RNA sequence: GGCGAGAAGGGAAGUGUGUUUCAAAGAA
RNA sequence: GAAGUUAUGGUUUGAAAAAAAAA
RNA sequence: UUUUAUGAUCCCAGGCUGGUUUAAUAAGUCAAAGUUUAGCCGGGAAG
RNA sequence: GCUGUGAUGUUAAGGAGCAUAGGAAAUGCUACACACCUUAAUUGGUAAUGCAUUGAUAAAAAAAAAAAAAAAA
RNA sequence: AUCCCAGGCUGA
RNA sequence: AAGGGGAUGUUUAGCCGGGAAAAA
């Protein structure tokens, strides 16, 4: 149910950040996977 | 009052720091066929998105639900632990 | 003095009785929970007896009809004519008023919520809405 | 005939992979998406490390010899990697110093964007390097792929081609894997306190190389 | 029920003494010219907008929820608009008396931990649930790290309202009990509360080293030379600025300018404040050095660089705090991008 | 290794789309 | 992010569900 | 018990919005509704 | 020593060409600008873009020395 | 469950 | 060349996190 554990100062620095476009996120659900943080499994 | 990220989420990356990222599992409009029609020849039509840990499951499919949607917005599901 | 936490067997005893992957209307999960006495003897060991109108009312205002996707089976029925509120639409229409069918998980939490709701009401100090913003001035 | 991708292989010392059926995850109805992990096979690329260099080698057993284990080793200046060097030298390379010259990369020189505008100009005509001594290794798939660990500081080369002088310079850290060792050309000269025992002098060649 | 905590008072109510004792007694509340009243209070002698009400307890103990109930309301009805009110038990009388003397004794605590041979042993733990102390956050440190540390040299971050900030810094006295730390602590589920006997609600706890500390007289004029500076450290000892200057460009580390840093003693390693044009140079630099890190294996949790920033300074004569002034205009320096 | 990348979509949806009138704070 | 927002054409062929009872 | 001639139940067809000049005492906003670079919007899938 | 095996399943929601139906619904470019992406940087790049052909469905194609202004009395 | 990790910590 | 062409030569063990395949 909830998302996965990001500190507010994370949350507030991320203020402008633009979101994923299409092609990006195409590039962060391929199965290599090799951008994926710690503690941050999509299906865990 | 609106939020400042929408439905994307903050989340740690490989390499030490922060990235966006779409909500999983996605939100799927499934009263809708598939398009193209031939998306079958290239997907698997009928892919389904667990939420899984060791032996715990969670059912959950994100659904729309009736306005106002307000700061929890479109999407719900149910609680369903296996 | 201290809130002991019920057993999942009792719980689950109670939500194979009110039923007889499992969800069970509302309206027999509280019966069932209301003829258990279960909140009573929470209610002894920490003055009146529970009534379906405070079922009904801590349901409401703990709002997890909207909480728990209560609204989909709307616009799984109606369909677009379910996104609008009653009056959204000034032609009218019929939009279900069906409470919520908890699953086990669901009745769990909502047990969990009533019982430590129900101790906020005495404990001289409470869980939850502990500060009340000040209005005078 | 079409030039396409070479087939996805998997790498020495790992299982076999399933693959997938189609390229990439858009395939087809967004042809002009590219993988970050796609591999990299154009002229003027490096191959990814572990990833899609170093593929499984396979021979016929009619071919194989004992020369066919050797080739991660015996790549050649510009392709093999610090740890292919470092394997087959006195104590694994330690003790010794180690710097990369960057000259003969393959883009530098192949591909159709080898030559491109350069924000200073076209070249027209000593140096202070960087230089790596290993302390500790350790190989996970002998020789190509290792854990090293060792002192960066700051050379000056000079004129024989280049020879490092002096490899202390400036102290920089302690002890730090090497830069750039997933491949390059890397030159590697032993230490001033040399000992005959370890770095064997060249055998006298014979005075009458009859055939 | 041992008192109840008021915040966000007016200054007003604050620093009048006669006016709170009067909304106190209007309310119900007996305040002798029986309960008593606590303000918090900073080095200044400036009220922070917090203040305690501990009840009469020789007669109070037999209240009950009704009681509760009334006495908050009638509270929140005498207070002014924009104060929230809320009821403590023992152990909140004890976490806000404890909060009171940190804010009064921060600055000693921050120049205690900024003693520059602590520099790789303090530890960044956040988000800490407010209820939680320095013997709450050593017990949790025991059972989730197996690591001890002095209770006395934890510090918490303060807000401008003078509640408790969600972040601690902890002095571990070993640079391994620091990196067990770091190691140990990550999403570690930790109850927020103690209610009623049991456990409530769970806050996900990390640890990092996101706040380094320096203290000296080297450096108290250092952040004013630029905005853009980048604190380094880990190089060998002897390295002086020039020659820092040639590795920095070896690296491809394009600096503005370099500082060289040195404390009695610690010769072993030596760093260097980097400055640069643009925040943007900054940035780059700072990514850079990420980048840098990850090829040279050393610990993600190391102290290897960072960003120089002057810590908020307050004085007696200001009127207006520089934190507070909302006519800063800083963020000129820092241009957006998407 | 790092950023950007939808042949610039008309394939869904009628009380919907959009329009008009508003509102949206970190460093708490 | 919220609150309000006249329907039109195809001529249209007024009651629809729930509940109760039934077996 | 909830909708319903203020059109419920229930078919088929259609995304919406803006564009300055604009003759005649018909204009001080082009005056019930006619647009043309554009504005807002228009699922998901390598399992 | 002697068949083979090692991720070895690759082309439409797009474009172009050719036909069908219809009264009819579309063609070339070396493109020094803007904008955008990138960068440490007027560091590098483009074909969205900008130009030209046809189309006949629109304009301009009258008046002022020293001025680029001037209800041109 | 042990294939990979230029990801980490621990063992008196 | 009696006698060094001798002798010594089992695999570090846990925990967390991330990724791939099989299975689901």
């Amino acid at each position: 149910l909830p998302n996965p554990s990001v500190p507010r100062a994370a949350l507030v620095a991320a203020r402008f950040l633009r979101p994923p476009g299409r092609f990006k996120r195409a590039e962060l659900r391929e199965h290599p996977r090799s951008k994926t943080g710690a503690f941050a499994n999509l299906v865990k | 009052a609106p939020s400042v990220h929408g439905d994307f989420c903050v989340v740690r990356r490989a390499d030490g720091g922060f990235h966006l990222v779409p909500p999983y599992p996605p939100r799927i409009n499934r009263t809708v066929e598939p398009y193209p029609p031939s998306a079958g020849n290239f997907y698997e039509l009928n892919r389904q998105f667990k939420l899984q840990w060791k032996n715990v499951e969670y059912q959950f499919v994100p659904k729309l639900l009736p306005r106002p949607w307000g700061r929890a917005g479109p999407w719900g599901g149910d609680l369903v632990r296996i | 003095s201290s809130l002991p936490c019920l057993l999942d067997s009792e719980l689950t005893a109670i939500f194979q009785g009110a039923a007889a992957k499992i969800t069970v209307s509302s309206n027999r999960l509280f019966k069932a929970l209301l003829q258990s006495g279960i909140l009573d003897r929470d209610l002894t060991g920490s003055r009146p007896v529970v009534e379906f109108q405070k079922l009904c009312d801590l349901y409401e205002e703990g709002r997890f009809y909207r909480t728990w996707a209560g609204g989909a089976h709307i616009l799984k029925i109606s369909g677009v004519k379910g996104l609008a509120p009653p009056g959204g639409n000034l032609k009218g229409g019929i939009i279900d008023g069906t409470p919520k069918h908890m699953s086990y998980e669901e009745f769990r939490t909502f047990v969990h919520a009533v019982r430590v709701w129900l101790r906020d009401e005495r404990s001289p100090v409470p869980l939850c809405d502990a500060t009340v913003r000040a209005t005078g001035s | 005939e079409k030039e396409v991708p070479p087939p996805l292989k998997s790498g020495i010392g790992e299982p076999k992979k399933t693959g997938y059926k189609f390229p990439h995850v858009f395939f087809p109805y967004k042809s002009r998406y590219r993988s970050p992990h796609r591999q990299r096979w154009w002229p003027g690329s490096a191959p990814r490390f572990l990833l899609h260099s170093h593929p499984k080698r396979w021979a016929p057993r009619r071919d194989l010899s004992f020369a066919f284990f050797a080739f991660h080793g015996l790549k050649p200046f510009a392709e093999k990697n610090l740890y292919e060097l470092m394997h087959s030298l006195p104590l694994r390379g330690a003790s010794s110093f180690f710097w990369r010259e960057a000259d003969s990369d393959p883009w530098k020189h192949l591909g159709r964007k080898a030559n491109r505008l350069q924000a200073r100009g076209v070249r027209t005509q000593g140096r202070k390097q960087l230089v790596f001594s290993p302390r500790e290794i350790y190989y996970k798939r002998r020789p190509f792929h290792a854990l090293v660990f060792g002192r960066l500081s700051v050379g000056q080369l000079g004129a024989s081609s280049r020879v490092l002088k002096h490899p202390e310079i400036i102290r920089g850290l302690s002890r730090v894997a090497p830069p750039q060792a997933s491949l390059g050309g890397w030159k590697w000269r032993p230490p001033k306190d040399a000992s005959r025992w370890i770095f064997r002098p060249k055998f006298p060649l014979p005075f009458r190389p009859e055939l | 029920l041992e008192g109840f905590l008021l915040s966000n008072l007016p200054p007003e109510v604050t620093n009048n003494q006669q006016l709170l004792s009067s909304l106190l007694g209007r309310a119900g509340l007996p305040v002798p010219p029986s309960a008593s009243i606590l303000l918090q209070r900073s080095r200044l002698g400036r009220t922070a907008g917090r203040c305690l009400v501990l009840l009469p307890f020789p007669s109070s103990a037999f209240l009950t929820g009704e009681d509760r109930k009334a006495l908050q309301t009638r509270l929140a009805a005498v207070l002014p608009a924009g104060s929230t009110v809320t009821a403590c038990d023992r152990n909140d009388v004890e976490n806000c008396i404890e909060e009171f003397e940190r804010y009064f004794f921060l600055t000693e605590d921050l120049q205690r931990l900024g003693v520059p041979s602590n520099l790789r042993k303090v530890v960044t733990l956040s988000p800490v649930p407010p209820t939680y102390g320095r013997r709450e956050v050593r017990d949790l440190l025991r059972e989730h790290a197996n690591v001890d540390v002095d209770p006395r040299d934890i510090v918490f971050r303060f807000r401008k309202d003078g509640v408790q900030g969600d972040t601690c810094y902890v002095l571990c006295r070993s640079e391994r009990d620091a990196g067990v730390v770091l190691a140990r602590i990550q999403e570690t589920a930790v109850p927020n509360r103690v209610h009623y006997g049991q456990l409530f609600g769970c806050s996900f706890l990390w640890a990092s080293r996101s706040a380094l500390f320096l203290c000296d007289s080297q450096l108290d004029y250092l952040p004013a030379r630029s905005p853009f500076q980048v604190f380094t450290t880990g190089w060998e000892g002897d390295v002086s600025e020039e020659e820092f200057k040639n590795l920095a460009y070896q690296l491809r580390l394009f600096p503005k300018a370099v500082r060289k840093f040195s404390h009695p003693g610690g010769e072993d390693v030596s760093s260097f404040f980097l400055e640069f044009h643009r925040m943007r140079d900054a940035k780059l630099t700072m990514s850079r050095l990420q980048l840098l890190r990850r090829r040279w294996r050393i610990g993600a949790n190391t102290p290897f660089f960072g960003f120089l920033r002057m810590a908020d300074l307050r004085f007696e004569d200001d009127v207006k705090f520089a934190d507070e002034d909302s006519a800063a205009d800083s963020d000129l320096d820092e241009p957006i991008d998407y």
